[PDB]
């Protein structure tokens, strides 16, 4: 526990979670004409933080690739030596490393406050995920219902007079 | 790793099924031009049904 | 392409003039100042003149 | 260029106010040093005072169009960091700060 | 009239007759709408007077454009939510009733709720 | 210490009494409030009622 929480980049074990493809994705459909100017803020300052955290994702990834291709070469290290072979290999081991990586999702105070706002932004954000974005938002409605976030465009919504968009997945009651 | 991960299972027999077309549940916030898109999602649900 | 939809609310421009001091240039009828606008489509099958 | 030094460290604290006033890249510097200059042996008049703010009237109405009561009907008065020389109440209102600004 | 006055009333005449022109030219492939009705856009402009005349005083009396465009920003989202129900509605009904019955929810909606949602934002202004 | 022990002692009273709505509403229009420039208090017809005059006065005798 940093001493930094108030950071609106930093985040927590319990955050909203969502990953760097998926942020990009949602960017795609969205429109700031709709957004109020708060929302507006809340979106630039999380593409500032994205980009210097996208930028250094493969620098987290650079020693996992690496010994990945140490491993595959062999038993040796031969230091200058061997260095076409693997960053020859490593040239495609990395990217599986940063794949993996980008695939994860991270918490983050500005993903819970974007996504789980209970105002107007929220309301809108949501929707177009849940519409333009359908396989984002069955995923962000599972991981949002099994975190206890309760919203009308959820398709775990127990109290809804209408039926579901998508396909609920399993979960306890 | 350890902690719950969100089911990745989806319909994959509907055709379509994922053409949501603007309504109530979905508001009214959508790209303006999308008012074809429902009209043509409509005529494709009636012809599947 | 995709048609003129049937109506659009349009936001009058706000200190584009700047003559008297006079944030407001459109006036209703009545004489209440105007912030915004309905524009109607009518005849969508039609060319839009250049 | 249009203000009476050769450079602005030549003027006194009225150009210091100015330049504290507005934006470094802010060209109403330039207003308020003419305000200044106008205000030169004036502001400690009540009548010089007045005298000065009737040139600032001249001033924008020579730099700028305008009409006969714009000046007269402006609402505000004050001026900010952001406000530009590019309308004749702009121009006139930066000439009435460097005249309150200036000193002696 | 004078050679000049004539030559400025043929100018403003046609100026004027762009439409008489352009509504023989029309396309095929198109999707074509029931435009909505001249009662429902008298009706509807009734409406957006209604809203004008409400919001009129505390728009005059502010001073400063930044509150106004805030204002014009809000209240135009606003509209603007109801305005695309509008349109998907009116561009997917079949006949003029659809059309007739889409314009009265929309004008309803903009008369009760529109008009609570500005006087709210324009009593905390 | 005395003094203000005694103070203190003397004059406390717990609030008895349930905040009523009209306090609630007023402390809810008390976000804004400060003393540092006076609010310019603007009177619309349409969403205010009554007459100007009347208003004003309620306006000024609440803040
Ligand atoms: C004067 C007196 C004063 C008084 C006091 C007294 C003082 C007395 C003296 C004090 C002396 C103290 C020091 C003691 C000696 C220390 C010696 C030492 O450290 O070297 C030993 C060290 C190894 O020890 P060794 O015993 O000699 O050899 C071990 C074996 O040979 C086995 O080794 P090997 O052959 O198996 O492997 C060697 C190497 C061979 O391979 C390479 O060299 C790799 C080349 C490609 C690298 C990638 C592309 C280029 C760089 C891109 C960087 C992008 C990110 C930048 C981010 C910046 C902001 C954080 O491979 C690696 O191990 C890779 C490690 C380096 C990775 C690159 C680091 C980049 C910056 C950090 C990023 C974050 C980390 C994770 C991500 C890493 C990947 C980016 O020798 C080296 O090989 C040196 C490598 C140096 C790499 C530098 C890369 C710089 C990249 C450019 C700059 C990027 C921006 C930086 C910020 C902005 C400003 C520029
Ligand atoms: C954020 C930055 C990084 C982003 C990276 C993103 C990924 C990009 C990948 C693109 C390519 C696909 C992957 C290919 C994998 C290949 C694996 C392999 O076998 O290669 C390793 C292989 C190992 O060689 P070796 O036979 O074992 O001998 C090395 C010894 O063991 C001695 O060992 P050592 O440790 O002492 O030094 C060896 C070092 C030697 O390499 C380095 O130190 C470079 C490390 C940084 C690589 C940056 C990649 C490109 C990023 C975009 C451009 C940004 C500007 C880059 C400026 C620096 C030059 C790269 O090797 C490495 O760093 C290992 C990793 C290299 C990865 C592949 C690099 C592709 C370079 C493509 C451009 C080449 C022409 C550039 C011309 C200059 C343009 C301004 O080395 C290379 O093939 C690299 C050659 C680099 C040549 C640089 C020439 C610089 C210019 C000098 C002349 C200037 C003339 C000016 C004339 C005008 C004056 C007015
Ligand atoms: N319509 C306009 N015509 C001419 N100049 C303009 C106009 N709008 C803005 N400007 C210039 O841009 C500057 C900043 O504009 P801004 O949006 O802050 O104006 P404002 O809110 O109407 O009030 P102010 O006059 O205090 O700047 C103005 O001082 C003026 O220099």
């Amino acid at each position: 526990m940093d001493n930094n929480y108030h950071f609106w980049g930093n985040g927590d074990r319990q955050d909203v979670s969502l990953s760097y493809e998926d942020y990009y994705s949602i960017l795609d459909c969205l429109l700031d004409e709709k957004l109020s100017p708060q929302g507006l803020m809340k979106f630039k300052n999380l593409h500032e933080v994205s980009m210097y955290g996208v930028s250094y994702v493969p620098l987290y990834c650079f020693p996992v690739a690496y010994g990945i291709s140490h491993m595959l070469t062999g038993k040796v290290r031969r230091g200058h030596s061997g260095y076409r072979n693997l960053f020859s290999l490593m040239s495609v081991v990395l990217p599986f490393t940063c794949w993996y990586a980008y695939t994860t999702p991270i918490p983050r105070r500005l993903y819970t406050e974007i996504i789980c706002s209970n105002n107007a932004d929220g309301a809108y954000v949501r929707n177009r995920i849940k519409q333009q974005k359908p396989g984002i938002w069955r995923k962000l409605s599972q991981q949002l219902y099994n975190k206890n976030f309760r919203f009308p465009e959820l398709n775990q919504d127990l109290t809804a007079t209408e039926f579901p968009l998508d396909y609920v997945a399993p979960h306890k009651f | 790793l350890f902690d719950f991960n969100p089911s990745s299972i989806k319909f994959e027999k509907y055709p379509f099924y994922y053409w949501i077309n603007s309504s109530q549940l979905t508001e009214f916030n959508q790209y303006r031009k999308f008012v074809i898109r429902d009209s043509i999602i409509y005529s494709l649900n009636n012809y599947i049904i | 392409p995709g048609e003129v939809l049937p109506l659009r609310i349009i936001k009058y421009p706000l200190g584009l003039e700047t003559i008297h001091n006079n944030i407001f240039e459109n006036t209703n009828n009545e004489g209440n100042v105007e912030l915004f606008r309905l524009r109607f489509n009518s005849n969508s099958s039609k060319m839009q003149h250049k | 260029a249009q203000t009476a030094h050769q450079n602005r460290y030549q003027g006194g604290l009225c150009y210091a106010q100015c330049n504290e006033l507005f934006s470094f890249w802010n060209p109403s510097i330039q207003q308020c040093w003419k305000g200044c200059d106008f205000g030169v042996g004036r502001v400690n008049d009540p009548e010089g005072r007045i005298e000065a703010q009737q040139m600032c009237k001249r001033w924008a109405a020579e730099l700028y169009w305008t009409y006969k009561g714009e000046l007269d009907t402006i609402k505000d008065l004050r001026v900010h960091a952001d406000m530009y020389p590019t309308t004749p109440q702009n121009v006139y209102r930066a000439c009435l700060a460097g005249v309150r600004r200036q000193k002696f | 009239m004078d050679t000049i006055q004539k030559m400025n009333y043929e100018a403003t005449v046609n100026m004027g007759r762009q439409d008489l022109i352009t509504r023989e030219y029309t396309f095929y492939s198109d999707y074509e709408f029931i435009p909505i009705q001249e009662d429902r856009k008298q009706q509807m402009e009734d409406a957006l007077n209604n809203l004008h005349k409400i919001i009129h005083p505390t728009v005059t009396q502010l001073k400063k454009k930044a509150n106004v465009q805030e204002i014009q920003d809000r209240v135009f989202r606003k509209l603007q939510g109801w305005e695309g129900e509008l349109n998907t509605c009116v561009f997917s009904a079949k006949n003029v009733r659809d059309s007739n019955f889409c314009a009265d929810r929309f004008t309803n909606r903009i008369n009760t709720e529109g008009v609570e949602f500005v006087k709210q934002i324009l009593r905390e202004y | 210490y005395s003094t203000n022990k005694e103070a203190l002692i003397q004059n406390f009273e717990p609030l008895n009494r349930k905040f009523t709505e009209e306090e609630v509403e007023q402390f809810l229009r008390n976000e804004g409030r400060s003393q540092e420039e006076k609010r310019n208090w603007i009177y619309n017809p349409h969403i205010h009622g009554s007459t100007e005059g009347e208003w004003k006065a309620d306006i000024h005798e609440k803040f």
